[PDB]
RNA sequence: UUAAUUGCGAUAACGAACGAGACCUUAACCUACUAAAUAGUGGUGCUAGCAUUUGCUGGUUAUCCACUUCUUAGAGGGACUAUCGGUUUCAAGCCGAUGGAAGUUUGAGGCAAUAACAGGUCUGUGAUGCCCUUAGACGUUCUGGGCCGCACGCGCGCUACACUGACGGAGCCAGCGAGUCUAACCUUGGCCGAGAGGUCUUGGUAAUCUUGUGAAACUCCGUCGUGCUGGGGAUAGAGCAUUGUAAUUAUUGCUCUUCAACGAGGAAUUCCUAGUAAGCGCAAGUCAUCAGCUUGCGUUGAUUACGUCCCUGCCCUUUGUACACAC
RNA sequence: AAAAAUGAUUAA
């Protein structure tokens, strides 16, 4: 399965309250931006962070969401 | 690929060394019913007996029988080199001979009977009828041995 | 110097280095011909790529083929790979890239690993068993 | 011994990757800091040394068997320069745990 | 027009080199022949007892031309094979180390190998020449 | 033999106590409209043909 | 002689040496003091010291013949 | 079962009389038709082909596929 | 038509493959045509191949060895046995001689007899062991195509090499025997009297 | 809903921790970087060997230039289920297709919580309490023997019952390793010998040499011909060598001879879902000698199913209990 | 709605 867990939830969720204008719908460019506005130990976490970060980004786009 | 055509020449089924030779098997393999005598002494022999090795053991002729029973008696003066014999360096002798069809068992009892009587390990376990090359038998060999 | 492209063609552990120059139709593999490649029940697994695409366009051009590492079948896909793969590398770099797109149509619609080396690799063996899956047999009682 | 070049060969050998990699960057920069040309760092495949043992002491329990492993990194730089100066590269950069082996090419 | 013993196929080549060596009669047997099962691990002598010998000195010379140099061991190693052991798993065992000196010192005699300063036996003027000979007679047969 | 053919467009789930059948809703090609289910041995997909020996049966195990 | 050569220099943050602290507890259950106390002291000066967590485990019979395992945390302690 | 290895003359004309009409030729065949031992069987299916009576489709070790002539 | 010259001297049997793919570089997969009907999309005959031996992964979807072509998947099926696992170029080259036997035997396409004796031999109804009890019962079910072609590839494959089994006939001879007698149905067959006592079985316990 | 106490969420709980995940190693992708007689390719530039209006090869960085596609290893990039189409308390997610080297957590492992078991080890330990013993010793050495002993029962296995084969010739391909100067390790090559092996030398403290470990299965061409047969090679006899002070109770290897059961195995029962099962060999460990064992490695490479709780069990919830040594 | 009996003493 492919269920991200709450580490990635939170720091995408801590993204998105950070900076939601810098944050741009594709994965390749919030990847780069993740290098910079957050530390991550391993190039799989930023990788997940960011997929969840335009994921959510991408639901924000049409109607907003909870919390 | 020669399609030879024979008559009612066929030798069918013979008698060399007093044992039964049949025909209709090469005589290479036909040679290895004859105790003492394998695939590998029968080919040798066939061959310094310069017969055809495609013969079926059927159509040998008479004088060609002959000498390969008299290649099989005596390899030693047909230049078979001596490591390739069934008796090299006997206790009796000390010249090296070849056990043919009904001699094989005569001299296996007699190195047997040897053994008894000198009251060696191996031939002790000969008369009790257990295994001689130190082969364990807590397991194996027992519905026979 | 003479226009050359050199490529290569992989199964599980065989390589197949295909060095790919202008010439007269020359296919060798190991110094002999195409038509000599062993097993002769897949000599046409080699041939392949030859008969799909076409000899017309092997004319101006030939293939020279080392292959190490490996079996007989996988050196076999080896070379084919690495045939299909120069031809495709030679176009690309010395001819118009449209005949490139008929070389990777006709190579994909038959078969993927023409130009794509085969992803399966060897599972290694774990303790308790023969295999990477199979365990001993076990005992109760 | 009247400034002519030796030929020289020097070896780095280490189970420490980054402790190496920073002693062979320090042989190259020292290199072209006095203006050597050099065959660069090359770099041996890695050898793995394998012990495959049975965890447990006694002989009771699932057969579970354990590999442990050491890595054994090693370089080659070919170099050639005065006495002067290889005396000087040899007696710095090194590290602990890095084996450092200089041998004078005759080939 | 030009060829090489490398654009025709292994085995009818070595027939056509090993029917050529029999009719010539520069290349000798050792006289062991009609005795010896050329490995340990085979268990009975060659089925062609008259050929074998010059079969078995066409695979050489074919062998070593293809190489840089070959020696006894590489052609012990080379011609050996599994040998079954009883209810023992079968393992590889080499080839009869007399009988590829002989064969290789015959090859010597007729001129086919040289001493090879590398160490071994590698392919002669007249050998190459020659065996060059019976490959283009075997492709135009 | 009057066998019949008939088309899956649904299925329905598994059945069997290991789970080695499977409940198919399918119709016939002749008349699109006379529907049943039937119970089928081996992997089945959408849009199969099954050829059916006897045609009034309905499949049991439901639900 | 004289390719031979030894050192000795000061442990810093003696605190955070799991050796030092084995050694010293070791040392204390000899001389006879509490095992609880002497487990417990040793947690309270690594943590004193900085760690993030500290960790004692007394395996062996105590007080009985029968053996247990006393066990003494502190912090946080990761294990995978 | 018995097959005669060695050919005699009668043997030979009929082998000769009924191999041509035979759909498929081979030694499988040959022995379960006429009481011709394997090897005998491979030697006279050489000897057809030889004499161009029976023609060849695959010519493989252990497996020689032939049909009629022409 | 047409040879080109080439630096490398390529036969002219094998030009002739240039025109279409063609298996074994002497029978065609055009004119195929499997007649009965729910057994299409699932006998691969569409796709030619030259060979039926390649690399290719079949085995990581549910349903996607019904892509494979059935020649390769009979192919696959003659590796059975234990000493005959692996061993492909065998399990080819007996199929290649089958082939071969078969248009010996019949003036007719090889691939069309074999396609014939699996719609032929395929099962149509099974039975599933259901109840409980001390004596469980059997219970008819119908049958998928997959299945139907799966199984009647096995039991030809079984039959042909139990029928090789201990007896002079070679495996290709006996393999293109059985096939043809499955592609026309004459109860003589392994696989065609199997599927027969199967479906008498189900209708018994229908 | 997830492989997951993984999340969506609900909410007398809030906010945390360990475990899971994350992480680390390895396996795949990189014509991107950095370069390499301890890896290779080309130019054959250099002579050149063999056939010929150009091919195959030899010696190719102290004969020489280049250049890293393949090989190696550092720094890195790459996948995050991306996009698209569906479905969902439309949330977490899931299913298809398209791209891509790679879309079951991409594969495989390493690491791995709390609590416990009178689970195993006092015969690994100069880890150890207590008890016993300590000079005719239960200490330690030396000789010899046993541990292997066979009416029998059982568990891991090896070799087979053959023609999808045995034998013979020829073809001819891996990957993981290991290796001596504090002493004889891996051994090329030449010579001798049927063989096993012997001898004279060489190289290698090793990407350099053994070694391209030219492994085996396999492939092609022939002998066999459905006969316990040329399948099988147990048992046994004779001789020749190697390791070792020492080979008898046969260390092992080799040659000839003997040529037994076994024709597919009752009840029953094991393992396994893709480079996987299975076949096949190889290296390492133990080792003076001894693999039918193990740990890994590669070669060839299926069938079947993407499911269920019927059997055997595991997890959570509810429920009953006269159980707590816990059915 | 097939059949399914038993498990010595002490030992927290
Ligand atoms: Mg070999
Ligand atoms: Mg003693
Ligand atoms: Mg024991
Ligand atoms: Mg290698
Ligand atoms: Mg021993
Ligand atoms: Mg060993
Ligand atoms: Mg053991």
């Amino acid at each position: 399965g492919r269920v991200r867990t709450k580490t990635v939830k939170r720091a995408s969720k801590a993204l998105i309250e950070r900076y939601y204008p810098k944050l741009t719908l594709d994965f390749q460019t919030n990847k780069r931006l993740c290098d910079e506005i957050a530390t991550i130990q391993s190039k799989r976490l930023r990788n997940k962070i960011a997929g969840y970060t335009t994921h959510l980004m991408k639901r924000i786009q049409k109607g907003p969401v909870r919390g | 690929s020669l399609v030879v055509q024979e008559q009612g020449s066929f030798q069918h089924i013979l008698r060399l060394l007093n044992t039964n030779v049949d025909g209709n098997i090469k005589i290479v393999y036909a040679l290895t019913t004859i105790k003492g005598v394998g695939r590998r002494y029968s080919n040798l022999v066939c061959k310094k007996a310069d017969v055809d090795l495609h013969k079926r053991a059927g159509e040998l002729t008479q004088e060609e029988l002959e000498r390969i029973v008299q290649i099989m008696q005596n390899p030693t003066h047909y230049k078979i080199p001596a490591w390739f014999l069934n008796r090299q360096n006997d206790i009796t002798d000390g010249k090296d001979y070849h056990t043919l069809a009904n001699n094989v068992e005569s001299k296996l009892r007699d190195d047997l009977e040897r053994l008894k009587k000198i009251r060696a390990h191996r031939g002790i376990r000969h008369f009790w009828g257990l295994r001689v090359r130190g082969q364990h038998t807590k397991t194996t060999g027992r519905r026979r041995a | 110097a003479v226009p050359s492209v050199q490529t290569f063609g992989k199964k599980k552990s065989a390589t197949a280095v295909a060095h790919v120059k202008a010439g007269k139709g020359l296919i060798k593999v190991n110094g002999s011909p195409i038509t000599l490649v062993e097993p002769e029940i897949l000599r046409f697994k080699v041939y392949e790529p030859l008969l799909l695409v076409g000899l017309d366009k092997f004319s101006n051009i030939d293939i020279r083929v080392r292959v190490t590492g490996g079996g007989h079948v996988s050196q076999v896909y080896a070379i084919r790979q690495a045939i299909a793969k120069g031809l495709v590398a030679y176009h690309q770099k010395y001819v118009d890239e449209q005949s490139k797109n008929e070389l990777k149509k006709a190579f994909t619609s038959y078969d993927r690993t023409l130009l794509i080396a085969d992803s399966r690799r060897p599972e290694p063996k774990k303790f308790g068993g023969k295999g990477a899956r199979s365990r001993f047999q076990k005992s109760y009682r | 011994q009247q400034q002519q070049i030796i030929k020289i060969r020097i070896t780095l050998t280490s189970t420490k990757v980054k402790q190496l990699e920073n002693v062979s960057s320090n042989i190259v920069k020292n290199a072209e800091q006095h203006n050597l040309v050099k065959k660069g760092p090359v770099r041996l495949p890695t050898k793995v040394l394998k012990i495959s043992t049975r965890k447990t002491p006694n002989g009771e329990g699932s057969k579970t068997w354990e590999t442990y492993e050491m890595r054994i990194h090693k370089r080659y730089i070919d170099l050639e320069a005065p006495v002067q100066i290889v005396k000087r590269i040899t007696q710095i950069t090194i590290e602990p745990g890095v084996d450092v082996e200089v041998v004078v090419a005759s080939n | 027009p030009g060829v090489s013993v490398r654009d025709v196929a292994a085995q009818d080549f070595i027939n056509a080199y090993a029917s050529f060596l029999q009719r010539q009669g520069k290349l000798e047997v050792p006289g062991y022949v009609d005795i010896v099962k050329t490995s340990s691990g085979n268990e009975m002598p060659p089925q062609d007892a008259e050929g074998w010998f010059y079969k078995r000195a066409a695979s050489v010379a074919r062998h070593i031309y293809m190489r840089k140099q070959v020696g006894v061991g590489k052609l012990n190693k080379l011609y050996g094979g599994a040998k079954s052991r009883g209810v023992r798993p079968y393992k590889h065992i080499d080839a009869s180390g007399s009988i590829n000196r002989k064969v290789l010192q015959a090859l010597e005699k007729i001129g086919i190998v040289e001493i090879s300063p590398k160490g071994g036996r590698r392919i002669s003027e007249n050998g190459q020449r020659d065996l060059d000979r019976i490959a283009a007679q075997t492709l135009e047969e | 033999t009057p066998v019949t053919l008939a088309k899956v467009i649904k299925v329905l789930g598994r059945t069997g106590s290991r789970g080695g059948v499977t409940q198919v809703r399918v119709e016939f090609l002749e008349d699109t409209s006379r529907t049943i289910v039937r119970n089928v041995k081996g992997p089945v997909r959408e849009n199969d043909i099954l050829v059916l020996m006897e045609s009034e049966r309905e499949a049991r195990r439901l639900r | 002689p004289g390719t031979i050569v030894l050192y000795a220099e000061r442990v810093q943050d003696r605190g955070l040496s799991a050796v030092a602290q084995a050694e010293s507890m070791k040392f204390k259950l000899l001389n006879g003091l509490a095992i609880r106390r002497a487990a417990y002291g040793v947690v309270r000066y690594v943590m004193e010291s900085g760690a993030k967590g500290c960790e004692v485990v007394v395996s062996g019979k105590l007080r009985a013949a029968r053996a247990k395992a006393m066990k003494f945390a502190d912090g946080f302690l990761i294990h995978s | 079962a018995q097959h005669a290895v060695i050919l005699d003359q009668e043997k030979y004309d009929r082998i000769l009389k009924e191999v041509p009409t035979y759909r498929y030729v081979s030694v499988s065949v040959l022995v379960d038709r006429l009481k011709i031992g394997g090897s005998l069987a491979r030697i006279a299916l050489r000897h057809l082909e030889k004499e161009g009576i029976i023609k060849p489709i695959s010519k493989h070790s252990k497996q020689a596929i032939y049909t009629r002539a022409t | 038509f047409t040879p080109v010259v080439l630096a490398t001297p390529i036969p002219e049997e094998v030009q002739q493959a240039q025109t279409e793919i063609k298996l074994f570089n002497k029978w065609s997969f055009e004119e195929v045509e499997v007649k009965d009907a729910s057994l299409v999309d699932y006998v691969q005959v569409r796709q030619p191949i030259f060979v039926a031996h390649t690399a290719g992964r079949y085995a990581n979807k549910r349903f996607r060895k019904a892509q494979c072509p059935i020649i390769e998947r009979l192919t696959n099926s003659l590796m059975m046995n234990g000493r005959n696992n692996g061993k492909k170029l065998k399990a080819v080259r007996i199929i290649k001689h089958t082939l071969d036997i078969i248009n010996v035997l019949t003036d007719q396409n090889p691939i069309q007899v074999v396609v014939d004796a699996i719609t032929n031999t395929g099962p149509r109804e099974d039975t599933t062991r259901v109840g409980g009890g001390g004596a469980a019962r059997r219970q008819a079910v119908d049958v998928s195509p997959l299945r139907r072609v799966n199984q009647a590839i096995a039991l030809l494959t079984i039959g042909a090499r139990e029928a090789a089994f201990r007896n002079i006939k070679t495996i290709a001879e006996t393999l293109a025997e059985e096939l043809i007698n499955a592609a026309k149905g004459s109860s003589t067959s392994y696989a065609i009297k199997k599927k027969d006592e199967l479906e008498r079985v189900a209708k018994s316990n229908r």
